[PDB]
């Protein structure tokens, strides 16, 4: 059929002896082909890492709930430990971090090569310890700054009523339990408002994201015919389609969603459900553009590997990660109630209003 | 277009060549004769041929020259080696077959070496063996 | 009698295996197996890496001062092109376009939308390939440049008089030739004063390196006895040490040597050299402080990886890997209410002088 | 009248400023504990004779032979060199802006003609006294070797520091196996007067470049 | 402003609806 590559395997074992035979430390095989593995799964994918034994045994159990932690949450897709999103009520978010800006230093430490993992396992730390973050803003000129770590206790929504009749749904993080908290918070809403409601800005912006399952409740609560996200992957197991209950606690309110350059995988998988399926009115900025899924593959003794083992997908053909989700109207944050304070959500509820108006009684 | 290596392949060609740099050359050689004959691939056989022939041993080096003379049909310089290795063992019939199929794609032939590697055998085989050249000769 | 690593080749190869069966795009083997070659020379110590085809030509574009391209270098402004500098008797040059020319166009297609790095690559090519650049200067009808590209060498080492009697040399990078062309500038340098130099200030700031061999012979020039630096590592060859013609073009002139916080290694052999031999007086902020001295070690394949053969020793013995030399003025920069550091060291350099006397 | 400092691990600094009686004793009082503090002989003593108005002539000679041993201060009455010198054999580099006048200038003069130190600064203030050789103070003043006029120095912070390969992960541990200093947060715990007096500066400098090229 | 701002809601908000 075909020929193997024993040449570049040839060429492989050359360059380990050359390697062992003319280096200045005393370096045997075994660690030269730990390096292999670890530096080879670095560069397939700047995500996936090797976890061994004691990484292994540190992922089954969570080690101390005093550990805290900047909170932001990063993505190696530029070459360094960029901020993918500074999740909102947090120091990190409270200090000059914005999304889309890279981390070239922690603690005076450079972050030009190591891994992601190994980055944000520096970050976190005992509660109040300060910390210096070198940060290259826009490619600006990079300029320090100090945070003090402590643990990180967001609340998961946050309902507003922007005027009679309008509603605000802050989502800040995907945690767990978020679906029962979003319902509960749109059926006090809806009772505020006599049970009816003209619109909701569902706030997905500057959100690091969280687990799919919570992503797929939000989703479901205002939706009730299709799908929303489902995965794609060589394995057999990698592919999960999602389907979205009838019920529905949003009661048709016409909606209007927010997307900002620091939106992440659920965010994403949210926003692109709403907007596919022809249910919501993207507003935002543009989104991030990471929808890889990783699982850990078990290994043969006591070790294993986390690798990208699939990549979501909205109902439509689009690809979140490839392309990210596209906002149908872009309206650039800035500075002219919530809506008094941002030119996104003004913008926002005044097309919900004029929509509103618009349509006929 | 690229073939891919199993895990059992891979596993055993890397650590044949670690032996071969290391200087353990007949795990080297031993390994390369079990990828050649499990994955029938030409450069796994090419590379165990060469390493038997270096080594000089005779059973080995002819298996894996039969395997690559089989895997790489194309190769002339493979089927003339494999008919020389065989014929180091007394076998000619197949020699003269395997010249005969370089002889199609013209390339460096080897029939005088061959000739006095047979004539040693017993009259039977080189009458045989003659009688088959001869017969060649009227085919050109 | 050292056994092979069987386990660990297990281990390896069941990770390939996975790898390749498990990741979302198919990727071949071939690809895994280079990465897995760049990943243990990268992960041994960070400046040891994998050399691929275009990393290779690029590194050995960079020691080798001579490259193809126009005999221009040029940057952009805030968006705009423009010409920085033409690079002295160069063919390429040669057109002596005017200074400061903002290039709308090259190669077809106009500057706007590609960074400086991709306009400066599509000027840059293969030597003897001619090209056409469309050009507009304040705001004048376009017009076309017709350019020929051709190997140019590439200057190491700027030369000035800052005061009578007072030099400045500037190594920006140690380049195959960089000694040699350090030796030709001090003749020129004392011909420019009839003869009789009363100081000199090389400069070593931001000089990220450059090749061994070039270093040493910089040192020698400005030395004339003794050992500048000596090499020690695991395997045989590397175990080396180097002297110090007695000539030397400096004329035992004062001399002294600023370094940075960016002063590499290839810098701070200079330094350490000068320093540990009581020859010049270093002033400046602690060097970057790194030496391993390492080799492109050529590959099968066009493609060479890079690893760190030894470490060097400056004459007295000590190692200044991982810690740098420490500058004995220790002047930072400042302002005094242009180059606060270089003024001082003038003014250091005429004290000594006077001090001197005759 | 008299202050001592250490600037640097062997650069003393003995402000005078003013002479009296009680100088003449406490110069050699603070030359002896710079010595204690510092051991063996400095690698150069900065005498900050600026600002000074004077003081009595004998003390100034007192000053000046505890300086040197050997030589004529000042001839008009002449003093001599006793065979003591307390400050055994510094690189000793005196300085005079301006406000050094009469008795100050003295010791700064004799200093100058022997050639055992040099006077950096600005111009001095310049019956009569002569310095040891034909030059006076009030023909033309004394006119330092060095001119380096009074001025503010101010470093600049930067906000981005240039990591060393200290804090690269996994460096190659140091040759000789000395540790390996990390780039932390780098300040001054006090102003030095250095980085307050431009003159002060120079003048250390200068002693350090002397140092480190000639012997002593 | 209003005019301008009205002029997104002019037409941003027809997009929304498409047709």
């Amino acid at each position: 059929s075909a020929p193997l590559p024993l040449d570049e395997l040839r060429t492989f074992a050359e360059v380990l002896d050359r390697v062992k035979a003319a280096y200045v430390e005393p370096v045997d095989d075994k660690t030269l082909l730990e390096n292999a593995i670890k530096g080879m799964l670095s560069n397939l994918d700047p995500h996936s890492a090797y976890l061994g034994p004691e990484d292994f045994a540190e992922l089954q159990e969570s080690t101390s709930g005093e550990f805290g932690g900047l909170g932001i949450e990063v993505g190696s897709e530029d070459g360094f430990i960029k901020v993918v999103s500074p999740i909102d009520d947090t120091p990190a978010a409270r200090a000059g971090i914005q999304p889309g800006d890279l981390i070239v230093q922690i603690d005076g430490k450079p972050t030009k090569g190591q891994s992601m993992t190994e980055a944000v396992d520096s970050m976190r730390g005992k509660a109040g310890s300060p910390i210096t973050l070198t940060i290259v803003r826009d490619g600006g000129r990079p300029f320090d700054v100090e945070l003090k770590r402590a643990i990180i206790k967001v609340k998961s929504v946050k309902s507003q009523v922007l005027e009679p009749g309008y509603a605000y749904l802050r989502i800040t993080q995907f945690q767990v339990n978020t679906g029962e908290e979003v319902v509960k918070a749109l059926n006090q809403l809806r009772k505020d408002n006599k049970g009816r409601l003209k619109g909701l800005v569902l706030d997905l912006r500057n959100n690091p994201g969280g687990v799919l399952q919570s992503a797929v409740e939000v989703a479901d609560a205002f939706l009730t015919k299709g799908l929303i996200v489902y995965t794609k992957g060589r394995i057999a197991n990698s592919e999960l389609r999602f389907s979205a209950d009838p019920a529905d606690p949003s009661d048709k309110v016409p909606l209007v969603v927010l997307i900002n350059g620091g939106s992440a995988a659920a965010a994403e998988i949210v926003a692109g459900a709403l907007q596919d399926q022809k249910r919501a009115i993207l507003m935002g900025t543009d989104s991030f553009g990471k929808g890889s899924v990783q699982t850990v593959l078990p290994l043969n003794n006591d070790r294993a590997l986390k690798l990208t083992t699939a990549l979501y997908y909205t109902p439509n053909g689009r690809s979140i990660q490839a392309q990210g989700i596209v906002p149908d109207i872009e309206v650039g944050r800035a500075k002219v109630r919530p809506q008094d304070s941002d030119y996104q959500l003004s913008q926002a509820l005044s097309l919900l209003k004029g929509l509103s108006v618009t349509r006929g009684n | 277009k690229y073939g891919s290596f199993s895990e059992d392949s891979l596993y055993s060609l890397l650590v044949a060549e670690l032996a071969g740099q290391r200087n353990r050359f007949d795990i080297a050689l031993s390994n390369y004769v079990v990828q050649a004959q499990k994955t029938r691939d030409p450069g796994v056989s090419e590379r165990a041929f060469r390493i038997a022939e270096y080594l000089g041993a005779d059973q080995e080096a002819l298996d894996t020259s039969l395997l690559w003379a089989r895997s790489a049909p194309d190769n002339l310089d493979a089927q003339r080696a494999a008919a020389i290795q065989l014929a180091r063992a007394g076998r000619y019939e197949e020699s003269m077959v395997y010249m005969e199929k370089v002889l199609n794609g013209q390339g460096d032939t080897h029939f005088d070496f061959l000739a006095l590697s047979a004539a040693e055998t017993d009259p039977d085989t080189r009458a045989g063996l003659l009688q088959s050249f001869d017969h060649l000769l009227k085919k050109y």
